[PDB]
């Protein structure tokens, strides 16, 4: 029994061990209560404004589109405190934890950005934060691991399974299944068991709400399309949510194509996986023929996960949103292009979204189109990756 | 078939509890796993709980995580597990065999087809660790269509509604969790609350087996005394495998000694 629908069509649900169902029910009730509570909303809004720096800018990018009929705006989540959109929802989830009387935070991380976001929210709001991270990711993300430690979080390497993000996801749930009485699980994306896809969307929906207000102010009409990268689905659903009922507004999600879909080295389960049940949800996932969970791949760690949030699978199924993929090389070109022509260093994650918008423009340069790309984060973290790759070329 | 019903009737006639070990199929290899399982049975296991290796066993602690890893290192697949299960049943006609599954392995290629294969090889029950009663409908329906008992989990602080659901939906045995958390011998659960055991009986539930953290004969005796029909032990068994990887003969001897001791504790 639940207060809200755990499903988006066939996708979603609450596929957790029985022992965790009270924790999910408790969280759902607290969320529903918080959403009706003006004091909670005011506290959340105050943190977003005065701590995180909302609203974020909407930047018109004229140099990039010169000589075409594309008008392109970037929603500047790169300017949010912490350098990515993740900050929005961690602040909301931290306030929910406090509402429930919890003193501890558990979080999974792969790229390390969610770990840092969880750590910063926990530092601000007086919560004891522990972060699970696959040992292979720990090795690759020294900067983020150090940031988490500077902010007082405990970072726990996960050596089980493939020692990466999915394995950290498992360990977070293992811990919570014993610790839920005192700890809140601060899941890092719009995926996992209900109510997380719903909560994360609602705590990211200001992205799209602001975009709508800003584009109406600047252009006097809604975008033709909003474009966002899809790792687990949070920044994209945050951009999409407020436009879902605006039927004219295209919603385009961009999965990582890695070395190319045909290579199998990608992270594009929505379009190239198979429905399965994992991480508490029924969702498209990269899996072996026998149903073991497969290894995903992207140049960008933020997108490197073998599944996707259920609301995306649903929006795809009904045709409300279209999903595409962008390869490592396409994302790298978009990164370089934004740096050189707009003076903005984009996250390689966000560069996937930008790459698709550039393709939309370049393929049909006399098509009149007003596009918004969600620039989910800044790319300072990626400069060595881009350096090292471009050391060959 | 009626293997659990027959076992519980026989045990009740002897005023005796069930002792049920868990192992991962194909840990540390197929041939050794078959020998392990025969040893468990010969030493007095009343039933078996058998894990199919899965990439993401999120209800298992490190001991069983490592069992899964060892089986994968040996190249163990679900198809090979089903081959093993057929052979086990062919040797041992009456022992109840329960599988410990994760949802994706049951779902990914078709729920009905999975339960049909269980029926074909002579499995008696399936416990899907990451399917709570709330999500269980297609699983329990397919189970019952193929004469497989779907096993449900009664957490220590289950409310009345959950107890009624577990009693109604489950068959074969009711899994009584000793505590929250994940599998592991390093964390001992509690005595079965008189209330849960009695409520389950009031609601005509399948007989209760207590599991999680059961690692000593005294705990088996205690579980039965509290009114459970028996006890499940996994990590304690798997630890003996892990400890003796380099000594297959000693591994079997230690498993025999342990299972014998655990079974002895269940006798009136
Ligand atoms: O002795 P331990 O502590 O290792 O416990 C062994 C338990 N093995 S099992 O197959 O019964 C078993 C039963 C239920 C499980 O999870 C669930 F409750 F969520 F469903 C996991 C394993
Ligand atoms: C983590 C991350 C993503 C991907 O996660 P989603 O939940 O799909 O948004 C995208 N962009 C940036 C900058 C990130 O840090
Ligand atoms: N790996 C990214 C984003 C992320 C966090 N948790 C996830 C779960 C699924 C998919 C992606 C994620 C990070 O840790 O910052
Ligand atoms: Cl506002
Ligand atoms: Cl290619
Ligand atoms: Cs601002
Ligand atoms: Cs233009
Ligand atoms: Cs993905
Ligand atoms: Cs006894």
């Amino acid at each position: 029994t639940t207060l809200l629908n755990p499903y988006f069509g066939e996708f979603g649900g609450m596929y957790v061990p029985q022992i965790l169902m009270p924790a999910l029910n408790q969280l759902e009730e607290a969320f529903v209560s918080a959403q009706k509570d003006p004091e909670f909303q005011a506290q959340f809004a105050d943190l977003l404004k005065n701590y995180a720096g909302r609203p974020t800018a909407l930047t018109k990018c004229q140099n990039i589109t010169a000589g075409t009929r594309t008008t392109l705006y970037l929603k500047r989540e790169d300017l949010l405190h912490g350098g990515a959109h993740k900050t929005n929802q961690v602040l909301g989830q931290a306030l929910l934890a406090k509402r429930m009387g919890k003193s501890e935070i558990i979080a999974e991380t792969g790229a390390g950005q969610h770990g840092v976001a969880s750590a910063l929210a926990s530092a601000l709001l007086g919560l004891k934060c522990r972060i699970y991270m696959g040992a292979k990711d720990v090795e690759r993300q020294s900067p983020n691991v150090f940031r988490m430690r500077l902010m007082g979080a405990e970072v726990i390497p996960v050596h089980s399974g493939s020692a990466t993000l999915k394995d950290a996801c498992n360990e977070a749930l293992r811990d919570w299944s014993g610790s839920y009485e005192t700890a809140h699980y601060m899941l890092g994306t719009a995926a996992g068991p209900h109510p997380y896809p719903t909560i994360v969307r609602e705590f990211q929906r200001m992205i799209g709400e602001e975009t709508k207000a800003q584009i109406l102010d600047k252009e006097g009409r809604l975008p033709d399309a909003v474009i966002a990268c899809v790792g687990g689905g949070s920044n994209a659903i945050g951009m999409f949510a407020d436009f879902i009922n605006d039927t004219s507004v295209g919603l385009i999600g961009v999965e990582p194509g890695g070395h190319g879909i045909e290579t199998g080295e990608h992270g594009a389960p929505l379009k190239h996986g198979r429905v399965g049940i994992y991480f508490g949800m029924k969702a498209p996932m990269m899996q072996t023929a026998d149903g073991q969970i497969e290894e995903s791949y992207s140049i960008s760690a933020g997108l490197d996960f073998p599944s996707v949030g259920p609301q995306h699978a649903y929006l795809n199924s009904i045709g409300r949103a279209d999903y595409v993929s962008i390869t490592d090389d396409e994302a790298l070109e978009a990164f370089k292009t934004l740096c050189r022509h707009e003076g903005i260093i984009p996250a390689l994650e966000s560069s996937h979204a930008l790459a698709h918008a550039l393709k939309m423009m370049r393929e049909q340069p006399e098509k009149e189109q007003l596009l918004v790309v969600n620039l989910s984060g800044r790319g300072d973290k990626d400069i060595f990756t881009v350096h090292d790759i471009l050391k060959a070329r | 078939m009626e293997r659990y019903e027959n076992l519980f009737a026989q045990l009740n006639d002897r005023r005796e509890g069930a002792f049920v070990p868990f192992v991962t199929l194909g840990d540390p290899g197929i041939e050794q796993s078959l020998k392990i399982i025969d040893t468990l049975i010969d030493a007095g296991a009343d039933a078996l709980e058998l894990g199919v290796p899965f990439s993401d066993p999120l209800a298992d602690g490190p001991t069983i995580q490592n069992a899964n890893l060892r089986a994968f290192a040996a190249g163990v697949t679900p198809a090979q597990c089903f081959e093993m299960l057929a052979l086990i049943r062919e040797k041992h006609p009456t022992i109840p065999i329960g599988l410990l599954m994760y949802a994706n392995l049951v779902f990914n290629n078709g729920i009905d087809a999975f339960y049909a294969r269980c029926e074909q090889v002579g499995v008696d029950s399936v416990l899907v660790a990451d399917v709570p009663v709330e999500e269980s409908a297609p699983f329990r329906q397919a189970a019952l269509r193929h004469n497989i008992a779907p096993i449900f989990i009664c957490p220590p602080n289950a409310d009345d509604d959950l107890l009624r659901q577990v009693a109604s939906y489950g068959r074969g045995y009711t899994y009584l969790l000793s505590r929250s958390g994940v599998t592991g011998a390093e964390n001992r659960g509690a005595l079965p609350l008189h209330h849960l055991i009695e409520k389950l009986k009031e609601y005509h539930a399948a007989p209760a087996l207590q599991g999680f953290g059961i690692s000593s004969p005294e705990q088996v005796s205690a579980a039965v005394r509290a009114g459970a029909a028996g006890a499940i032990s996994g990590s304690a068994i798997v630890k003996i495998i892990e400890k003796n990887l380099a000594s297959p003969k000693q591994m079997l001897a230690e498993l025999r000694s342990f299972v014998s001791a655990m079974k002895a504790a269940s006798r009136a």
